[PDB]
């Protein structure tokens, strides 16, 4: 879906 | 002017001192390994991990953190000071408040519909802009939590090397978010970043590495109404390789940095895809290399088309090279555009400073889709 990114962390 | 080192880094002292002074902190944290991972990629731009131990829960794991940087020794020290934030980011009992003494409204933070609103652990901060303590939701603070109010996120945390380094790196991060959340909003993005004009020599050195590698670069403004640039680097790669469709992020008070930190973050993007080593990466790997190559590049059109260009000279520059003068620019601008609170919380931990800044009111939408407030419409509206 998205492009590639890093930076960050997102609990589910 | 307490920025020592101008030209890369924006910081007091030297990657190599950094690096040198952490070394206690780095066992303390149970690091594995490090490791450079620039061969996986072909535009050779220098991209670490740190690997450390983690217990989650029962089992015994490991949790990895990447770094990126110019050189060699600013990837590494990324990597290192990027595992050090998320280590020293943990719940910690001793700081928790049952009874808020003076609590945030809760509403301010952007909630998701499902949120939890009886929030039962507080943790005390400092607002710097009003000069007074604050109480803030745990949940709010800690890096992972029990995600009662919503979902725990890294969103603003950040380590330095003195303690207003580390809140000026965790500011311009909630700016930048704030900004990025903006622009995936917005239908277009229509400006365009000609970086010909940089003074800094190590832009050029990127774009060139770009270039023989067969990547191409659009640098995008996204920057939003604090005139505190925020740069999007789209690379579209000439293999048509869709996992190679990617985005770094940038945000500095000089634009320039900005710049340079857009450019080494898509390298960081592609390199931990290609490493294939996080969750994210690996299920990237398995459901969007099967989306066709033109498909991505027509859900992501605003990205890669423009309407306009403008000149680095062009962008806003209000670095002063000094954290305390920086620090009250940013004050002053948020007050302005009534961003009336700017949070921070000590999280100092191994001996290496450490903090979560909350900025009350900014988007995190870039970050978890269910958290967008009605007063983001208009900013898109406004800006784009
Ligand atoms: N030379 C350095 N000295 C001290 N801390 C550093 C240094 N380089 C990076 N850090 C810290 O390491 C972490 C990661 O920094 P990095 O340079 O990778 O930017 P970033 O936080 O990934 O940027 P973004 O907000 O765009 O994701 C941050 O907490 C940052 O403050
Ligand atoms: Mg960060
Ligand atoms: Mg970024």
């Amino acid at each position: 879906g998205r492009l590639g990114f890093y930076g960050y962390d997102l609990q589910d | 002017m307490d920025i020592k080192y101008k030209l890369a880094s924006y910081r007091i002292c030297s990657p190599e001192e950094t690096f040198e002074k952490i070394q206690e902190a780095l066992k303390k944290i149970e690091t594995v390994e490090i490791k450079n991972i620039q061969h996986l990629d072909k535009v050779n731009i220098p991209v670490y991990y740190l690997k450390r131990r983690v217990v989650v829960d029962g089992k015994e794991g490991i949790a990895i953190h990447y770094g990126k940087g110019a050189n060699d020794i600013q990837a590494k020290v990324s990597a290192c000071m990027e595992a050090i934030e998320r280590f020293s980011a943990s719940y910690d009992k001793n700081k928790v408040k049952e009874k808020p003494d003076n609590p945030i409204n809760v509403e301010d933070l952007i909630l998701p519909q499902y949120a939890d609103k009886n929030v039962k652990e507080w943790v005390e901060g400092i607002d710097i802009i009003n000069n007074e303590t604050i109480d803030v939701p745990a949940d709010a603070v800690f890096y992972p939590t029990s995600g009662k109010l919503f979902r725990g996120n890294t969103n603003g945390l950040a380590s330095g090397n003195n303690l207003d380094e580390a809140i000026l790196h965790a500011t311009l991060e909630i700016i930048e978010r704030d900004a990025w959340s903006l622009a995936d909003l917005a239908r277009k993005i229509p400006t365009k970043i000609n970086p010909e004009d940089a003074k800094n020599p190590l832009i050029h050195e990127l774009i060139e590495k770009y270039e023989k590698a067969g990547v191409k670069i659009i640098l995008k403004d996204l920057t939003s109404e604090f005139e505190i640039p925020v740069v999007a680097a789209i690379s579209d790669d000439l293999s048509k390789n869709p996992l190679m469709l990617c985005v770094g992020v940038g945000c500095h008070l000089h634009p320039e940095i900005a710049i340079l930190r857009a450019l080494t973050e898509v390298a960081q993007s592609r390199a931990s895809q290609l490493h294939g080593f996080r969750r994210d990466a690996k299920l990237r790997e398995e459901f969007t290399s099967k989306i066709p190559y033109e498909r991505l590049k027509r859900i992501h059109r605003k990205w890669f088309e423009f309407e306009g260009e403008i000149n680095i000279a062009d962008m806003p520059n209000n670095a002063r090279y000094d954290l305390k003068k920086d620090l009250k620019f940013i004050k002053d601008k948020l007050s302005e555009f009534g961003f009336d609170k700017l949070i921070y919380v000590d999280l100092n931990k191994v001996g290496v400073d450490a903090v979560r800044v909350i900025i009350p009111k900014m988007e995190v939408y870039t970050i978890d889709r269910d958290r967008l407030s009605r007063r983001a419409f208009e900013r898109v509206k406004k800006l784009y």
